[PDB]
């Protein structure tokens, strides 16, 4: 395929932030939830 | 009288790997021989191999239940 | 030259090496000495120079066989990148067995499995080609 | 049972399971050849720059494609079926043993002669003696003669349950309202280990079967001291 | 009538890069996220 | 009775842009909004019984 | 300088499938001889070898005298 | 089927249309090489001539480079290919892709 | 403007709305079988009902008011129409197979018969055959109904028409009415179950033909049919043979051969 | 079968309503007098207590929760037996 | 605007994208559950101390990634995106009821949730078998909630399947014979086919597991002479269609991505591959049972289920022969689908071979309800039609939103995830051969090896999704519009530009018959 | 026995119903329902492909039974070929 | 002109494979994870009963 160039290119600064904030979305609260499962068991 | 009984025999009516049906045809046949038995004045000792062969094949609860039933006036066989 | 996406419909240009001859010329549009070099080009074309070769090649295609067709260093970028993200999954392993994981049962201890191996060996587990069978029961030691 | 790292079938204790093991080992080769073939031909498809893009026929070669497998397929088949068959041939049982399934263990029910029966729970972790194995052990073994034919029924008295034993190569459904005949015969004494095989609620996991094969005469000093 | 062509035929909008980011975040976050919290729902009522 | 389809046919082909479902007149528009009113508040209100049948009633 | 031979132009690609589909063969021949000796044979052998002069109240016997069983002391 | 020399001969026929039309040439080129061969050095000449009679020195270059794709690992047909058409090369100035560069990455 | 003959429908709020209410209903009998509520079934099915009527009015709308059925939109809703009734076919396989599994290998809890014992059928030739020649007869009425529309006569059609409904109704009653009279209920083992189930299951078919019936009864008093495009009717007589047809093994299957 | 009857010539809705007045009906008529020839109470017979029937798993969604839906108290017995 | 385009929607590519966000959002939820059985069995011992929740969590992964991921994607989302434009319609046949059948997945997934959320929820494995799923072994409402979420699921499909049979059989151009459409389109037809047939046989079952819990019914409860068998039967005949229904629209896909990625204008032996789908289509019918032979069948019911499963080899042979053979020749582009495809024909040829020991019903004695079941069907479901949806999905985003994603990117992406659905599931082989059942949430420590890798597997294809959200991100965010697209005389999706207009062929194709 | 009262369609269809059926008994196709039977397709007598704008996208079935239909789009002016068999195709706008 | 992978693919690959060795040879040895291996050559029997 071809393709002009990007519109809005997006930086390797920029591909960091979004590739970490999608990494977090997914991380933090299964993280969370998981190192508090014994807090669960308790209730 | 074709004692040494050890258990059950294969049974060419019942061949396959469900064998509900032979547990409750033994069921039948010896309680439906102990009717005419014990009424016709005979011995129930007739329907002894029926009697060993339902009680070798069939769960005891089932056994208890069918029982109780027969008991009650509720059992759905004829006998 | 400038593809426009509203050009979708029309005949367009590729440099493909099982389609040697695309539907339409790289450039279309000719300066003076572009519209000069195409009428020497009706001439013989031992009279061309290399340089109007090339440019009479290079108005026709945009890149040659060799170019289209050339390797490249992706490989690394992709297989470096697949490890990182790779190594980067042992992190969050990591992170579970010391946040997450309490202890595994008692079963696993040292003198646990000492114990449950002779007893496998006692009752003869898998003698046949399995386990047992690779215990010396002569020797009283594992078969070399 | 199973042994740590161990990659295929428990060693066979009965003679079908070595049946089986050797049909397995028939198929098995089959499935490594077909996939191996298959990888292989991918790569060579894919590691040439020549090419051949016009139209290709391919009733010549469909006649391959189709024969080929169908013979393959019949290769499994028919010794599929001999075993199959052999192990629904009869072979009149010296004993019956009944197994009724429940929300978390198996009963026994051994009704030849006497009345005997008891229930079989798997030994909490908590309790096993030294060398005694996680999950698997019962406080209550399914005592068996070794080298005869033995009748099993299986049934259940709450939901479906699965009564197992791989190494004798045993899977029968335990459904209420229903006996299930299956035929074991071990050629060794021993202990052989299975656990339920039909999702039965918040303890599947925990109602294992042990089978102890051990010589006639101690079977049945065993069974007249369970009454 | 509707908007046509590329960022236009999607009921999200990609007019900016980070607040798509946060729409993104938020939108398959809250489908992985929903199982945990499946869970903690089922062990805190016993 | 008699044929009044022609009637209709004027009607629901006259160039006013409203939608089929709207363009019998004003009694569409009540049965609409009756209709999406019934549903999303049908909706919302299983929304709050999921939330009260959640909990064994804390 | 001599001129060059004609080489073969026609039918490489077909030449190349003839020439690896035959190598293709040959190979899983020799990999099903293989593993009919390093696994099918094997198996055959070890449970024949075990069973041929297998004593099973022998085998009953270290079993009760290891205490493995409920049934026998 | 047909033999190499009756699918050669009017492979050579096609190009040799003396009237032939810029597309009838990239129809004829780009539909030969989906076969599984490389084109005889007659077929080729044939296809260079027309490139002579459409005033089309690039499309020349072209189908040389095209020739020596088709040949993919075979690197021993292109030299072949080429010593085979110098008399025509020469006699139409047409340069090889490596006489112009072009087989430079 | 389009130059195909193919229908591009107004964007339409009914998916929604339908959509919306089988979540109500389904809820809603979660609500009534388990905590004791019908309110959220009563919604829905008020919804399901409102979406219904708005749904297909609009279709009669782009039909006969607007002239978007070509022949090409005819064809696909033949195509649409003989489909869906193939998938009710396939449902109510499932219960004609449900209904031979038991029947056919009675357990013991049954007395290991069937009828089980004290199961009392009711006489198939009775009600059961009446409710036969009734809907038999509606099938050849429906036919009667169809030729004088392609016939162009309009009294006869309507009179061919009502008929057809007057049976269905009339076989909806008898059944009614059988259904209390019959000494088993639902919950006689599966003597009942697949009864009533398999049943009452062809009863709500015949009261949704019997209404779709009555659509084209009151479409045919305000001329909305032409003598040769009329394919609400035709679907509803292709239901309607259907229904019949389910009858035909229903009768057969539980009523009598099962008796 | 051909049935007995047997028209054919050229078909219509004189046919069509000829079979509805000449067969259909009549043969409705006939089964609703062989119906109500036939009506009348049965004699319920002896309640049994049987297990499999006047199933009860769980109370219905409706009335006491141990009557079925359309309850005739004349020969629907409850699990306990006819009502008084 | 945004209502009446998006919540009454009567467009088929509007649609479309609707099912994939839909899909999308469920393969998250379908994920986070696989990820929480793996991490119960990850190592030894009790993780969530409540195996009641992890049997809910099991049945809840099967049924999402089935209901709400997979057929969404394929049949709503590449179904209603691709068939129209494919045969040059300018919608579907039924517009306004395809938007119906979308719409009722939402509250179909809630009323999922809903059974998770109230009670104990369904923890009865996503086959519901009685009695463990009746009223006394699952009292409450969580079963009836997952049994009306089935009802919604089924009857969008089955108004799916009417819209797809109708819209394939009579929207074609008049000269277009059926064996002028392209396979893809042909995919579709036949898993519409089959759903058409399965889905009311299960709403039947499902409806009489209903009664049974509240009705008073005992068609599976042998008290009033019934039989749980029963209800296997008809779960299963509707069960196995549902396999190839997983499955065919993937076929179809693969078939357009090798043959685009080789350079050809056409698959190999396109009458085979017909017939190869419809063979399997007809098949699928006739062998169920081999889904219950531990219940107690009769032998010689035994041996013919076991004959007719294997005959289905023959026919997929042929496809999967014929891709090698599109590949043959081919001018090959390394692209990511490409990569998708390949690994989609590698993987799914060792799920199929499993599932061919398993078809013989001696063997399955031992391998039924054990993890050797759990590896065939992950190899052909995660590494078969995950890959034909992700191969798919990447192929056709530029047609779908006018962007290009980063191809280096998608690489890794494929890289990432070939690894980890292999480490997580190679090894279950293994262990179901030396006897792990499934459906278990520990077991005896001999296993303990394989479950470890196998769930620290699972982890590397979390990675593989966190990383493919990034990589559709990066896309919009960059917005690299496409230009030129190679072999569109033979790919007509693509020929209306990217994304093509809102309304497409109004004006229709000119195809003349000669 | 038979009155009338049935509207037919020749008084009662509208729309693009009626469009469709009063351009059939003209013997025309502006809706496009049939198949257009081809012409010799040589640039003399090139298949005449009719439409309301200055494009429409043909399919050639190159041969009787191909499988395989080949896409492109016709615009108005000289005729074009198809690129899998040449046979000719030329644009009618109206 | 260079590329991202001409300028930058040699240490993307050198490091990437470092650390993903590096990372896994730890996690696989230092934080405690029983790999249960087999006893055979390598556990010595110990009496139980
Ligand atoms: C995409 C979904 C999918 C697909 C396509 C298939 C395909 C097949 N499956 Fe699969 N299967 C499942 C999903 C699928 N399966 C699921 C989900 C379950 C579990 C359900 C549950 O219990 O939850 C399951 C369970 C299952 C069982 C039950 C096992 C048990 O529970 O004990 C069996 C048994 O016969 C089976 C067999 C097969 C066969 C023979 C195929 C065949 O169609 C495969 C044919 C393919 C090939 C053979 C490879 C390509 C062919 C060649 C290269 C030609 C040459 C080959 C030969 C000559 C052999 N499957
Ligand atoms: C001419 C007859 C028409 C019948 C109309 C009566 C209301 C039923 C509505 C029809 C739905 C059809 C099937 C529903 C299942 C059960 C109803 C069976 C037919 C019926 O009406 O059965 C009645 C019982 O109804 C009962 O339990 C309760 C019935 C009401 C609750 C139904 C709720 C369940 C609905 C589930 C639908 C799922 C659909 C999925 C499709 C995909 C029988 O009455 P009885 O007192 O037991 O015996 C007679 C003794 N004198
Ligand atoms: C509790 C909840 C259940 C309640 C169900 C209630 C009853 C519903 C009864 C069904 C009524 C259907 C009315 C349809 C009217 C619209 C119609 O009939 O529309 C026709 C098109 O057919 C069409 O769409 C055909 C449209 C298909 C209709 C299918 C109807 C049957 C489906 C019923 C639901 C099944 C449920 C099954 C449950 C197990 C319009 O075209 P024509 O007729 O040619 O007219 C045009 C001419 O005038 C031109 O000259
Ligand atoms: C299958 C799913 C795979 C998911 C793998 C998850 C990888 C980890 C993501 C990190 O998650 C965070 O971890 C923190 C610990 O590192 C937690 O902080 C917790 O622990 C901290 C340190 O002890 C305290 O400071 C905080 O207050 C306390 O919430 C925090 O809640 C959680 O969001
Ligand atoms: C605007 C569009 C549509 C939105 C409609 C929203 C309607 C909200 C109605 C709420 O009313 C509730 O109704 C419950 C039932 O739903 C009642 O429960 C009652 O109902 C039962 C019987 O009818 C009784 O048995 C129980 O005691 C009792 O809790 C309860 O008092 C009340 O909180
Ligand atoms: C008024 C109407 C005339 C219809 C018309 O031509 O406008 C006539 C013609 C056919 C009639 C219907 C048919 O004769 C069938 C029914 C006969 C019943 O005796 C009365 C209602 C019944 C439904 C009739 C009502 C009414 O008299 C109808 C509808
Ligand atoms: C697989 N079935
Ligand atoms: Cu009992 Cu699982
Ligand atoms: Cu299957
Ligand atoms: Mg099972
Ligand atoms: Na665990
Ligand atoms: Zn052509």
């Amino acid at each position: 395929i071809t393709a002009k160039p990007a519109k809005t290119p997006t930086s390797p600064k920029e591909q960091a932030i979004g590739l970490s904030v999608t990494f977090l979305s997914f991380l933090l609260p299964a993280g969370w939830v998981l190192y508090h499962l014994d807090n669960y068991k308790k209730s | 009288k074709i004692k040494n009984y050890q258990t059950a025999p294969f049974d060419s009516r019942f061949p396959n790997q469900n064998q509900t049906r032979n547990c409750w045809q033994n069921y039948l046949d010896f309680h439906r021989c102990e009717k005419a038995m014990t009424a016709k004045g005979g011995d129930v000792s007739v329907c002894e191999w029926y009697r060993r062969v339902y009680k070798s094949l069939c769960p005891i609860s089932w056994v208890s239940t069918w029982d109780d039933r027969r008991a009650e006036g509720t059992f759905p066989g004829k006998i | 030259s400038v593809v426009k996406s509203e050009d979708y419909a029309l005949p367009s240009y590729v440099d493909r090496r099982d389609y040697p001859l695309p539907d339409v010329a790289h450039v279309k549009n000719l300066s003076a000495s572009q519209k000069a070099l195409k009428e020497k080009e009706k001439a013989s074309w031992s009279s061309l120079s290399i340089d109007e070769k090339v440019e009479l090649y290079r108005l026709k295609f945009k890149e040659s066989f060799a170019e289209m067709n050339r390797s490249t260093n992706e490989w690394k970028t992709v297989v470096g990148a697949a490890m990182f993200f790779i190594g980067f999954t042992a992190l969050l392993l990591i992170w579970e067995k010391h946040y997450v994981y309490g202890p595994i049962p008692h079963t696993f201890e040292e003198e646990w499995v000492a114990k449950q191996t002779k007893r496998m060996l006692d009752m003869k587990v898998a003698p046949i080609q399995g386990f047992s069978a690779k215990w010396d029961y002569d020797k009283n030691e594992w078969k070399k | 049972m199973a042994y740590p790292m161990q990659l295929g079938f428990q060693d066979a204790t009965s003679p079908i399971m070595e049946e089986l093991l050797h049909f397995h080992d028939h198929t098995l080769m089959i499935v490594f050849l077909i996939s191996s073939l298959v990888l292989y031909i991918i790569s060579l498809m894919l590691t040439t720059k020549l090419t051949h893009t016009s139209t290709m026929d391919a009733q010549e070669v469909e006649t391959i494609w189709t024969i080929l497998p169908a013979i393959i397929l019949i290769l499994i088949a028919l010794p599929s079926l001999r075993i199959l068959y052999m192990m629904d041939e009869i072979n009149n049982p010296s004993l019956t043993v009944k197994t009724m399934g429940h929300q978390w263990y198996w009963s026994y029910e051994y009704t030849d002669y006497e009345d005997l029966s008891f229930d079989s729970y798997m030994i909490p972790t908590s309790e096993l003696k030294p060398g005694e194995l996680r999950l698997l052990e019962v406080d209550n073994r399914v005592v068996l003669p070794m080298e005869m034919t033995i009748r099993m029924l299986v049934s259940s008295e709450d939901v479906l349950h699965s009564w197992a034993v791989p190494s004798l190569g045993l899977k029968t459904d335990a459904i209420p309202g229903r006996l299930n005949q299956t035929t074991l015969m071990s050629s060794r004494p021993g202990l052989y280990y299975g656990q339920c095989s039909e999702i039965c609620g918040s303890n599947h996991s925990f109602m294992p079967i042990v089978l102890e094969l051990v010589p006639l005469k101690y079977f049945e000093k065993w069974s007249a001291s369970m009454l | 009538h509707y908007e046509e062509g590329p960022g236009k035929n999607i009921p999200f909008s990609v007019e900016n890069k980070w607040r798509l980011l946060a729409m993104m975040t938020l939108f398959f976050g809250s489908g992985f996220a929903a199982p945990f919290f499946i869970v903690r729902h089922q062990l805190l009522k016993k | 009775f008699e044929n009044r389809v022609a009637e209709k046919q004027k009607l629901f082909q006259e160039d006013n842009g409203l939608p089929v479902h709207l363009k019998g007149g004003a009694t569409d528009n009540i049965l609409y909004r009756v209709t999406m009113t019934l549903c999303l508040g049908g909706t919302l209100y299983s929304l709050y019984c999921l939330g009260w049948a959640s909990f064994p009633h804390k | 300088s001599t001129a060059l031979a004609k080489p073969q132009m026609r039918g490489l690609l077909a030449r190349r499938l003839r020439f690896h589909i035959v190598g293709a063969f040959m190979v899983s021949l020799g990999f099903a001889t293989f593993y009919k000796f390093a696994v099918a044979e094997k198996r055959k052998k070890a449970y024949a070898d075990f069973y041929r002069n297998y004593d099973s109240m022998k085998d009953f016997e270290e079993m009760r005298k290891a205490g493995i069983f409920q049934s026998a002391k | 089927h047909e033999t190499d020399e009756e699918f050669d001969a009017r492979w050579v026929t096609y190009f040799n249309k003396p009237d032939i039309d810029a597309w009838e040439l990239r129809k004829g080129m780009n539909t030969l090489v989906g076969y599984d061969l490389v084109p005889e050095p007659k077929i080729i000449d044939a296809a260079l001539r027309a490139c002579r009679r459409l005033n089309d020195f690039a499309s020349a270059v072209r189908i040389l480079e095209v020739v020596k794709d088709k040949a993919g690992p075979h690197k021993e047909i292109y030299p072949y290919v080429i010593q085979e058409l110098r008399p025509t090369l020469n006699e139409l100035g047409i340069s090889t892709p490596e006489e112009l560069g072009l087989d430079k990455v | 403007h389009q130059t195909h003959a193919y229908h591009m429908v107004n964007p339409s709020p009914w998916p929604l709305t339908g959509a919306l209410s089988a979540l109500l209903m389904t809820s809603g009998l979660t609500m009534w079988f388990h905590f004791n509520s019908m309110t959220l079934l009563m919604i829905g099915l008020t919804t399901n009902m409102l979406t219904m009527y708005q749904w297909w009015r609009d279709v009669i709308r782009e039909s006969t008011f607007q002239g978007h059925h070509t022949p090409a939109v005819q064809k696909g809703l033949r195509y649409g129409m003989i489909l869906f009734i193939i998938s009710e076919v396939l449902f109510f396989t499932g219960f004609f197979w449900a209904f031979y599994h038991s029947s056919l290998a009675p357990t013991p809890e049954l007395g290991g018969c069937w009828p089980p014992t004290g199961i009392h059928p009711l006489n198939p030739l009775e009600v059961p055959l009446l409710n036969t020649s009734v809907l038999l007869a509606s099938g050849v009425s429906i036919t009667w109904a169809h030729h004088s529309l392609m016939e162009g006569d309009r009294k006869h059609m309507l009179q061919a028409l009502f008929i057809t409904i007057t049976l269905g109704v009339y076989f909806t009653l008898l059944q009614a009415s059988e259904y209390y009279e019959a000494p088993f209920t639902i919950s006689d083992g599966v003597y009942g179950s697949t009864f009533f189930v398999a049943t009452g299951f062809h009863g709500l078919h015949v009261i949704i033909g019997s209404t779709f019936l009555i659509v084209c009864f009151f479409r045919q008093l305000k001329f909305h049919f032409t003598s040769n495009h009329h394919f609400g009717f035709e679907a509803a007589a292709w239901y309607w043979h259907f229904v019949d047809v389910v009858w035909l093994f229903l009768y057969v299957s539980i009523y009598w051969w099962g008796s | 079968a051909s049935a007995a009857k047997g028209d054919h010539g050229g078909t219509g809705a004189r046919t069509w309503r000829f079979l509805t007045f000449g067969l259909a009906l009549p043969s409705v008529a006939l089964c609703t007098l062989n119906s109500w020839l036939h009506s009348g109470h049965r004699e319920r017979p002896a309640f049994i207590p049987y297990h499999h029937l006047r199933i009860r798993t769980k109370p219905f969604s409706w009335g006491d929760g141990n009557h079925t839906f359309f309850h005739n108290p004349r020969v629907n017995p409850l699990p306990t037996g006819y009502e008084k | 605007m945004f209502i009446n385009r998006w919540l009454f929607s009567t467009n088929h590519k509007d649609i479309g994208t609707l099912y994939l966000l839909f899909g999308a959002w469920a393969g998250m939820v379908g994920t986070a559950l696989s990820l929480l059985i793996r991490a119960e069995l990850g190592q030894p011992g009790t993780l969530l101390g409540d195996d009641q929740i992890y049997n809910v969590v099991v049945t809840a992964h099967a049924f999402v990634m089935i209901f709400f991921m997979v057929m969404p994607i394929m049949i709503g989302g590449f179904g209603n995106w691709l068939v129209p434009l494919m045969i040059g319609a300018p919608d579907m046949a039924f517009p306004r009821m395809n938007n119906m059948s979308f719409w009722l997945l939402p509250p179909s997934f809630l009323l999922l949730l809903a059974s998770s959320m109230v009670e104990a929820g369904a923890g009865t494995g996503w086959t519901v078998y009685p009695p463990l799923a009746g009223n006394l072994a699952h009292a409450g409402a969580s079963v009836d909630l997952t049994i009306f979420s089935l009802h919604l699921a089924g009857v969008s499909s089955i108004l799916g399947a009417i819209n797809f049979i109708t819209t394939i059989i009579n929207m074609k151009p008049p000269a277009m014979s059926q064996y002028q459409t392209p396979l893809f389109v042909w995919s579709v037809m036949i898993t519409a086919v089959l759903l058409l047939l399965s889905l009311p046989v299960l709403a039947a079952g499902i409806t009489m597991l209903l009664t049974d819990r509240n009705l008073n019914t005992t068609f599976f409860d042998p008290a009033g002479g019934g039989d749980p068998i029963l209800y296997q039967h008809l779960f299963w005949f509707f069960g196995h269609p549902e396999v190839y229904i997983l499955i065919l629209p993937g076929f179809g896909m693969i078939s357009h991505i090798v043959t685009y990625y080789s350079g050809k204008k056409e698959p190999f032996g396109y009458m085979g591959m017909v017939w190869a789908m419809m063979s399997i289509g007809f098949l699928g019918f006739i062998v169920w049972a081999h889904h219950m032979f531990t219940v107690g069948m009769d032998v010689d019911t035994r041996a013919y289920f076991t004959s007719a499963t294997m005959i289905i080899a023959i026919p997929t042979g042929v496809k999967v022969f014929s891709w090698l053979a599109t590949l043959h020749g081919g001018n090959i582009k390394w692209s990511p689908a490409m990569m998708w495809a390949l690994g989609f024909i590698f993987l799914f040829t060792v799920g199929g071979l499993t599932g061919i020991v398993l078809a013989n019903s001696s063997l399955d004695i031992v391998l039924h309800d054990t993890y050797y079941v759990v590896a065939h069907f992950h190899y052909v479901l995660s590494m078969g039609a995950v890959f034909a949806i992700m191969g798919g999905f990447v192929h056709w985003f530029p047609l779908f939103s006018g962007y290009t994603l980063n191809d280096t990117w998608a690489k890794i992406h494929f890289a990432i995830m070939f690894v980890g659905v292999n480490m997580t599931f190679f090894p279950q082989h293994f262990l179901g051969l030396s006897g792990m059942p499934r459906r278990y949430s520990d077991y005896p420590d001999a296993y303990t090896m394989w479950n470890t890798i196998s769930s620290m597997g699972s982890f590397i294809s979390l990675t593989a999704v966190m990383l493919m959200v990034f990589i559709i991100w990066e896309a919009f965010a960059s917005k690299r519009e496409v230009l030129t697209v190679d072999l569109t005389t033979t790919n007509l999706e693509w020929l209306n530009g990217c994304p093509p207009p809102y309304h497409t062929f109004e004006e229709p194709t000119y195809v003349n018959l000669k | 026995a038979s009155g009338g009262g049935v509207p037919t369609d020749e008084e009662q269809a509208t729309g693009l119903e009626r469009e469709v059926m009063l351009a059939a008994r003209k013997g025309q196709d502006p809706y496009n329902i049939l198949a257009p039977k081809a012409t010799s397709g040589t640039k003399e007598d090139p298949n005449l492909v009719p439409s309301i704008t200055n494009k429409r996208i043909v399919g050639c079935i190159c041969e009787e039974d191909n499988s395989t239909v080949i896409w492109f789009w016709l615009h108005k002016g000289e005729a074009q070929r198809c690129p899998s068999c040449g046979t000719h195709y030329k644009l009618v706008p109206h | 002109a260079p590329d991202f992978h001409d300028k930058y693919g040699n240490a993307v690959l050198a490091s990437g494979a470092t650390f993903c060795v590096a990372v896994w040879v730890y996690m696989a040895t230092q934080i405690g994870i029983e790999w249960n291996p087999s006893p055979v050559g390598r556990v010595t029997p110990k009496e139980w009963r």
